């Protein structure tokens, strides 16, 4: 079923990665940053990997109107009339499915993804592709005649069923955080938050652990401590941009959508 | 046509590592020292060096 | 060669082995940044095509 | 973005449209000896000049 289709989605989560130019040329870190572009399809239509999942909510269930982001710690919701890509152009969105949109485009240089927030705030990211397309056969056409010829092409159908290209699922790793730490008088204070927390003190000695309540350890500066969130139960893409965990083993694999056809 | 596939980067602090060689075509590994890698939180290790 | 015709290679198209020759190069990382920087000659089959 | 004309509007109190249009030949060249249009992921610092 459409709904039974996302059965393995149940398991994974968006992430947050390094965008180089989201919008203003500075280099950041955003939860729309692109991985790669697909153009094998003699069409043109473009098939893009970014980070934000389509078609999933917060509460890990199937719904068409809703996209699900990384934000801190936690994951947040965005509506779906609110997803923009342009090249030079506004392009027009075909398909999407999760960590995937078809789309096609006029011909451009740079190639943005752009989306809302809960605050009404605009993140996109941005980077270059010289795309230009070339029509099947003998002419450079620009739109489809009312009468011609028949040509065989390639494209990407809309069909979200299993198919042999795969993608990776890996464990993420444990994220530093520094909002965790507090300084009373002449102690350090660090929250639970609820999600069990990694810790490294160098004052004292035995200052070292895991915890997963709210603790003060006494004679320490806020700067002599390290915490981390080490939860982390779902898994992430293994991407180039995020660091890789402790385990060097594979953890996932999940299908890809959109196969070629003739 | 080819895919370049490179999965994410080993980060070890306070220690060192050291890759082996596999039977994979034109597989390049590489170590590097002296790094301070930093994510949207903050350092990722206490070694600085 | 790397950047012309035949930079990937194989006896057919269900063989399990394969030659490349494509000139992957690594480089050590920018500081304060975590990513992989690799250098690499296009492929050779769109230049032909 | 490169362009031939540049155009300045803003909305009026009754809700209208008040443009300002003219010709200037814009045309930008990225420092160095690379013309490229996005910033990239890994590469090197050159000195250049903006607006603070
Ligand atoms: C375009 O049509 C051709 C012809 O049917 C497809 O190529 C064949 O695919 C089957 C798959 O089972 C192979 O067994 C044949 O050997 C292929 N033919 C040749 C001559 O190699 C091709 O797959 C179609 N394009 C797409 C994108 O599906
Ligand atoms: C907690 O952090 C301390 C440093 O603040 C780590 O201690 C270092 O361990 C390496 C490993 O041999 C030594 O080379 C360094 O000299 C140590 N530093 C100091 C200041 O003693 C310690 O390993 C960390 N512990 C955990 C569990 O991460």
């Amino acid at each position: 079923s459409v709904s039974q289709h996302f059965n393995v989605y149940k398991a994974t989560r968006p992430y947050i990665a390094y965008c180089a130019d989201c919008g203003a040329g500075h280099s950041c870190h955003s939860p729309v940053a692109i991985e790669a572009v697909r153009s094998e399809a003699t069409d043109g239509m473009l098939k893009i990997q970014f980070s934000a999942q389509i078609g999933i909510d917060k509460s890990d269930n199937h719904d068409y109107t809703k996209i699900r982001y990384a934000d801190g710690h936690a994951i947040e919701n965005a509506v779906r009339s609110s997803l923009k890509v342009a090249t030079s152009g506004d392009c027009f969105v075909h398909g999407t499915m999760g960590h995937f949109i078809l789309a096609k485009c006029p011909p451009g240089e740079f190639l943005q993804v752009s989306i809302q927030d809960t605050r009404n705030a605009v993140r996109a990211c941005r980077i270059q592709y010289h795309h230009d397309p070339q029509p099947v056969g003998r002419e450079k056409f620009t739109i489809r005649p009312h009468y011609g010829k028949e040509i065989p092409c390639t494209t990407y159908q809309q069909t979200t069923a299993k198919t042999v290209e795969e993608i990776d699922m890996h464990m993420p790793p444990d994220t530093p955080d520094r909002t965790l730490l507090s300084q009373q008088s002449g102690n350090v204070k660090i929250t639970v938050g609820g999600k069990k927390v990694k810790y490294n003190c160098t004052c004292g000695t035995g200052n070292v652990g895991t915890t997963n309540s709210d603790m003060t350890i006494n004679t320490c500066l806020i700067e002599q401590c390290h915490v981390s969130v080490t939860d982390h139960k779902k898994w992430q893409f293994n991407s180039p941009f995020v660091p890789r965990a402790d385990e060097p083993a594979r953890k996932g694999k999940v299908h890809i959508p959109f196969p070629l056809d003739n | 046509e080819y895919k370049t596939v490179v999965p994410s980067p080993y980060v070890k602090c306070c220690g060192a590592s050291e890759c082996s060689t596999k039977e994979k075509p034109d597989y390049q590994c590489k170590v590097y020292t002296g790094v301070y890698p930093f994510m949207w939180g903050g350092a990722y290790c206490f070694c600085d060096s | 060669q790397p950047g012309r015709f035949g930079d990937i290679q194989s006896r057919t198209v269900e063989s399990n082995d394969l030659y490349a020759n494509t000139a992957l190069k690594l480089a050590r990382p920018s500081p304060g940044m975590v990513h992989v920087p690799y250098t690499q000659t296009p492929s050779g089959f769109k230049y032909w095509l």
